[PDB]
C-alpha cells in the first residue's frame, strides 16, 4: 500500500536462450509514475544477479544474460531503486523443465543375497538420479522378472527430500541347491507429461551356506583279508558326498582314533578316502577290527558325517 | 593217568575247601611243586586255598596241578577252576566327556559317545542293550541310539538330537548316562555327558535406537566428536562383533568402524549444508554377515563467522569513484549501500550501518530504506564544486550491534568508503 517501496514477482524457463526477456521494473511501480530516467540495482553478493540477468537500467527491462538452469540456481532477487528513492523489490523464480531423465549408475547390478536368508531382510537398491524439482524428479519404481512378487519385492520409502529410495525385500525361501540366480528388472520413471524412464536388470546370486553334511554311501562297510597281507597295500575305499560348493563341499576323511577298536594297524586317505594298512595283521590278536571313518567338509566350523568299517581277518593257512 | 576237577570261588576267606581227590587206602598225598595259592592236606587229599584270590587279578582262572602219592608213586592231574563273581561294576573310559551340536542341526543329527567295560567275565559284563539317559533330558531334544556291532564284539553309543536346538535359549545341557551289567547282583555304570550347543550367525545386530538425534556447532574442529551410536547382537564370538560403518561415504564425518563414534573429518559449513540424515549401518562379522541399520540426524547450529561486508553501487559502475552534478536537488539519490551477510538471523543479530567520517558538511545523508539492508546516500544540502569538489564517505557495518556485555555471540565489523566528485 506504500508507494515508495513496492514487489514484483517474475518468472522465466530455465534453458532457454540467453537475451530471453524476463519481465520490466516499471510494472512494479505505483500506477500512473513518471518513468524514471535510470535505475540503482541493488542486489546481495553471490546473488548471481549481475553475471545471470541483463537489466536496462534505463529502460527497466530485464532478460537473460545467459542460459539459466534451474538445477544450479532457481532464484534471484535483487532491488531496484529510482533516482528519488522509492524501491521496487523483485524475485525472479527459474522455472523447472525436465531435461533430466532418471538415470541408474549402473545397466547391470549384481547382488549376492545368502541361501536361506530370513523373510524380510532388506536390500538397498541404487536409486535413479533424478535433478528436477517435484514431480520432475524420480517418481516410483517396478520391479519384474522371475520371482518378483512372490520371492522378492520392492519397496520404496523416502529418504532425504522425500526421494523415494528402492529396496529389495525378501518374501520367500532362496535355496541355492535349488535355484542359484536370479534375473531381475528394475525399472523407473518421474513424472513429466511422459514421464521419462530408466531400465536396470538386477543379477542376484545365492551364497552358499553350509547346510548341508557329508554323507557315506553305506552305513556299514566290510572287507574281509588275510592275516598276511602286506603293509602298505590297500583294503577298502569308503566315499562320502556334499552338497554344498566349495570349501562348504569339500569332503576330507580321517579315522576315529578314540572309539574305534583295532585302530592302530589301518590309516585312511584325506582326499581319496582309500583305507589302507600300516601294521602286520595277527589273526590270534584279533579277528575282526571295527573301525568309525568320519567325512568332514571345509566349512567354517565343519560339518561330521561317519560310517562304520568291519575288517575280518583270516588266518594264514 | 587220572584228572580230576575242582571250582572255587573267588573273594573267598583263606582256607577254603577247593576240593578232595579221590585217594586210594594207604597212600598220602603232595603238591608236585609249591603252589602260590593252594596245599594239601597229606592225609585226606583235601586241597586248601591260603589266601584270597581275585579272579580279574589271575592270568587264568584255570589252574593246573599235579598231586603225587606217597608209597609206589602215582600221579594225580587236577584242574581248578576259579568262579566269577559279579564283583565290578560297568565303567566308563572317563567319568565326564563334552560334545558338540551346532544350533539348528536337522533332527537326527548324531554325535557318538564312550561305551563301558567290565573286569568280569562275559556272563556277568555290560549289557550293551541298557544304555539309558537317565537325568538331565527333561527337554526332551535328546535319545540314545545303540548299535551292536553285528560280529559281536562291542558295541558303539550315540546321542541323536530331535532337532529344535537353540544356543540363545539353552546354550548346554547335561545329560546322565547309565548302564547296567548282567551279574547276579546287577551293577551300574554312569557317564556324564556335557553338551554344548555350537551358536550360528542368526542374529543380526540392533541399534539401540531406530533414529538419533545430534547438533553441532558448524566450527567443530577436526577429531571432535558427534554422536555415538551402538549395536548389540544376541550370538557370540565373532558372530557377535560388530563394525559400524556410514552408507553414504561422502560426508564431513567420519565413523570409527570399532566404536561407532561419529567424529568430524572435514571442517563443515552451516551456509553450505545445514543438516545431514545419514543412514548407519551394523555388519557382525559372522560368515553369513549379518547388518542392522538405524538413522542419524545431525543438525548443524550456525556460527557467526561471516563479517558483514557493504557495496556501493553508482552510476558510472566501471568506475571506483562515484560522481553527482553540483546542481541535483536535496533527495538525489547518489548510491546504494547495500550490506551482505551470509550468517542467518540468529547468528548476525541487529545489523547496523554507521558513517564514520567524511561527511562533517552535512552534505549527503545515509537513510534505510524500507529493504532490509539497503540504504540510501542522497544529496542532503546544496551543493557547488568550488567550495568541496569531492569526497570520501566511510562508513562501517556490524553484525550484534547493541549486544549487551558477556553476550555469547561475538559480533563482527567491516568498514568501506565512497568517493564522490561533483560535476557542473
Ligand atoms: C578514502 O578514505 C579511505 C578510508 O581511510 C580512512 O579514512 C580517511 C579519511 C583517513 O582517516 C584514513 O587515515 C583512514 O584509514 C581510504 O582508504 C584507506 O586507505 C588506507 C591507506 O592505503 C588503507 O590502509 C592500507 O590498506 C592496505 C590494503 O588493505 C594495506 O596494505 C596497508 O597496510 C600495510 O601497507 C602499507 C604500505 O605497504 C603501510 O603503510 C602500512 O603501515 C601497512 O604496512 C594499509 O593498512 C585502508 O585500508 C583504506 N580503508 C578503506 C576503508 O578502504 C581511501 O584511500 C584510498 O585508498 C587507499 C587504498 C590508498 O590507495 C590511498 O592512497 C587512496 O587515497 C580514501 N580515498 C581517497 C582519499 O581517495
Ligand atoms: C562337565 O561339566 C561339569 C560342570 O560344569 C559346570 O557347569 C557348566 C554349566 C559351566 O558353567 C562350567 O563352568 C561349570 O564348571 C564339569 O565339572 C566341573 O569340572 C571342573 C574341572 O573338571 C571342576 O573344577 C568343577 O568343580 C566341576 N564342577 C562341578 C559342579 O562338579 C566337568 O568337568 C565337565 N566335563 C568336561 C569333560 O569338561
Ligand atoms: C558305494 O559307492 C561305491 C563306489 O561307487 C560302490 O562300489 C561300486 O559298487 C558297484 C556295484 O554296486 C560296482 O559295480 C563298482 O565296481 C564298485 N566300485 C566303484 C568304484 O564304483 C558301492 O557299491 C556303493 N554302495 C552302495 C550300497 O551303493
Ligand atoms: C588233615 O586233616 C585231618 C582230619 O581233619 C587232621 O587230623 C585230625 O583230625 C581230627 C578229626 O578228624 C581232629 O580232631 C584233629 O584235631 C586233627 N589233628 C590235628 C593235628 O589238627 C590233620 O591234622 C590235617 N592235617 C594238617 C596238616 O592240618
Ligand atoms: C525347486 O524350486 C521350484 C520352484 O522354483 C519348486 O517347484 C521345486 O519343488 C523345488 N525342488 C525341490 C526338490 O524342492
Ligand atoms: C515428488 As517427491 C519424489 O519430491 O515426493
Ligand atoms: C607310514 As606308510 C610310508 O607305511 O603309509
Ligand atoms: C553309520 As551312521 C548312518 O549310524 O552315522
Ligand atoms: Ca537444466
Ligand atoms: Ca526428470
Ligand atoms: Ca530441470
Ligand atoms: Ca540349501
Ligand atoms: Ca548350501
Ligand atoms: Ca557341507
Ligand atoms: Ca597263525
Ligand atoms: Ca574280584
Ligand atoms: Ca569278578
Ligand atoms: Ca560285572
Ligand atoms: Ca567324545
Ligand atoms: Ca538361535
Ligand atoms: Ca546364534
Ligand atoms: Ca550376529
Ligand atoms: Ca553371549
Ligand atoms: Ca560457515
Ligand atoms: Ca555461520
Ligand atoms: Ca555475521
Ligand atoms: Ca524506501
Amino acid at each position: 500500500a506504500d508507494p515508495q517501496a513496492g514487489s514484483l514477482d517474475l518468472q522465466i524457463d530455465e534453458e532457454q536462450p540467453a537475451g530471453t526477456l524476463i519481465g520490466d521494473i516499471s510494472a512494479g511501480l505505483p500506477a500512473g509514475t513518471a518513468a524514471p530516467l535510470m535505475y540503482f540495482i541493488s542486489a546481495q553478493e553471490g546473488s548471481g544477479v549481475g553475471t545471470d540477468l541483463a537489466i536496462d537500467e534505463h529502460s527497466g527491462v530485464v532478460r537473460t544474460a545467459r542460459v539459466l538452469d534451474r538445477e544450479q540456481r532457481d532464484r534471484y532477487r535483487f532491488t531496484a531503486v529510482t533516482p528519488d528513492g522509492a524501491t521496487v523489490e523483485v524475485t525472479v523464480r527459474v522455472a523447472d523443465i525436465n531435461d533430466h531423465a532418471p538415470a541408474f549408475p549402473q545397466a547391470r547390478a549384481a547382488l549376492q543375497v545368502p541361501e536361506h536368508t530370513a523373510f524380510g531382510t532388506r536390500y538397498p537398491l541404487e536409486p535413479a538420479r533424478d535433478a528436477d524439482a517435484g514431480r520432475l524428479g524420480t517418481q516410483g519404481y517396478a520391479l519384474s522378472g522371475d520371482g518378483a512378487g512372490e520371492t522378492f519385492r520392492l519397496e520404496t520409502r523416502p529418504g532425504p527430500d522425500g526421494t523415494p529410495v528402492p529396496e529389495l525385500v525378501v518374501t520367500g525361501e532362496l535355496d541355492r541347491e535349488n535355484r542359484s540366480h536370479y534375473m531381475l528388472q528394475l525399472e523407473a520413471y518421474d513424472g513429466g507429461s511422459p514421464p521419462r524412464r530408466a531400465q536396470a536388470l538386477l543379477d542376484v546370486t545365492l551364497l552358499d551356506i553350509n547346510d548341508h553334511a557329508p554323507a557315506f554311501n553305506q552305513s556299514r562297510y566290510h572287507a574281509v583279508v588275510s592275516e598276511s597281507l602286506a603293509p602298505g597295500s590297500p583294503v577298502l575305499q569308503v566315499f562320502a558326498s556334499d552338497a554344498d560348493a566349495g570349501v562348504n563341499g569339500a569332503v576330507t576323511y580321517e579315522i576315529n582314533r578314540r572309539q574305534s577298536e583295532g585302530d592302530g594297524p589301518f590309516s585312511i586317505d584325506a582326499h581319496t578316502g582309500l583305507l589302507q594298512l600300516e601294521r602286520p595283521l595277527d589273526f590270534e590278536q584279533r579277528r575282526v577290527h571295527e573301525l568309525v571313518v568320519q567325512a568332514r567338509d571345509g566349512g567354517a566350523h565343519p560339518e561330521l558325517g561317519s560310517a562304520f568299517v568291519t575288517v575280518h581277518v583270516r588266518d594264514a593257512n | 593217568e587220572p584228572r580230576q576237577v575242582f571250582q572255587v570261588l573267588e573273594e573267598q576267606p583263606p582256607g577254603t575247601l577247593v576240593g578232595t581227590i579221590q585217594t586210594r587206602p594207604g597212600f598220602t598225598y603232595r603238591l608236585s611243586e609249591s603252589h602260590a595259592l593252594f596245599a594239601i592236606n597229606s592225609s585226606t587229599g583235601a586241597l586248601y586255598t591260603t589266601s584270597t584270590i581275585d579272579r580279574e587279578s589271575l592270568p587264568s582262572d584255570v589252574i593246573n596241578l599235579v598231586v603225587l602219592s606217597s608209597a609206589p608213586t602215582y600221579p594225580t592231574e587236577v584242574r581248578v577252576l576259579v568262579r566269577d563273581l559279579n564283583d565290578n561294576a560297568p565303567v566308563f573310559p572317563d567319568p565326564s566327556i563334552v560334545v558338540t551340536f551346532k544350533e539348528d542341526s536337522s533332527s537326527g543329527r548324531q554325535v557318538i559317545l564312550d561305551t563301558a567295560t567290565d573286569s568280569d567275565i562275559g556272563s556277568n559284563g555290560v549289557d550293551h542293550r541298557s544304555y539309558r539317559i537317565i537325568r538331565g533330558n527333561e527337554a526332551g531334544r535328546f535319545r540314545l541310539d545303540i548299535t551292536l556291532n553285528p560280529s559281536g564284539e562291542g558295541a558303539f553309543l550315540h546321542l541323536v538330537s530331535k532337532g529344535g536346538l537353540d544356543r540363545e535359549v539353552t546354550p548346554q545341557y547335561q545329560l546322565l548316562v547309565e548302564v547296567e551289567d548282567k551279574g547276579e547282583p546287577k551293577r551300574r555304570g554312569y557317564l556324564q555327558v556335557n553338551v554344548t550347543v555350537q551358536d550360528i550367525n542368526d542374529n543380526p545386530p540392533v541399534f539401540g535406537s531406530s533414529h538419533y538425534q545430534a547438533g553441532v556447532p558448524e566450527d567443530a574442529v577436526v577429531g571432535s566428536s558427534v554422536l555415538q551410536v551402538a549395536a548389540a547382537d544376541a550370538d557370540e564370538g565373532t558372530n557377535a562383533d560388530i563394525r559400524y560403518r556410514l552408507q553414504d561415504e561422502g560426508t564431513p564425518f567420519q565413523m570409527d568402524p570399532e566404536t561407532g563414534l561419529i567424529t568430524v573429518r572435514e571442517p563443515l559449513d552451516f551456509e553450505a549444508r545445514r543438516q545431514y540424515s545419514l543412514t548407519v549401518q551394523a555388519m557382525d562379522r559372522g560368515v553369513p554377515s549379518l547388518t542392522g541399520r538405524a538413522e542419524a540426524l545431525i543438525q548443524l547450529l550456525d556460527v557467526n563467522d561471516n563479517d558483514p561486508v557493504v557495496k556501493f553501487r553508482y552510476f558510472p559502475a566501471t568506475s571506483r569513484y562515484a560522481s553527482v552534478d553540483e546542481n541535483a536537488q536535496v533527495g538525489t539519490v547518489v548510491a546504494l549501500l547495500t550490506v551482505t551477510d551470509a550468517d542467518s538471523p540468529a547468528a548476525n543479530g541487529n545489523i547496523s550501518v554507521q558513517i564514520l567520517g567524511g561527511n562533517e558538511q552535512r552534505h549527503f545523508e545515509v537513510q534505510s530504506s524500507k529493504v532490509p539492508n539497503l540504504s540510501l546516500i542522497k544529496v542532503a544540502s546544496a551543493l557547488d564544486r568550488e567550495r568541496i569538489p569531492s569526497y570520501n564517505l566511510t562508513v562501517s557495518v556490524s553484525d550484534n550491534y547493541g549486544a549487551p556485555p558477556g553476550a555469547a555471540v561475538q559480533a563482527r565489523s567491516s568498514v568501506a568508503s565512497l568517493v564522490i566528485f561533483v560535476n557542473d
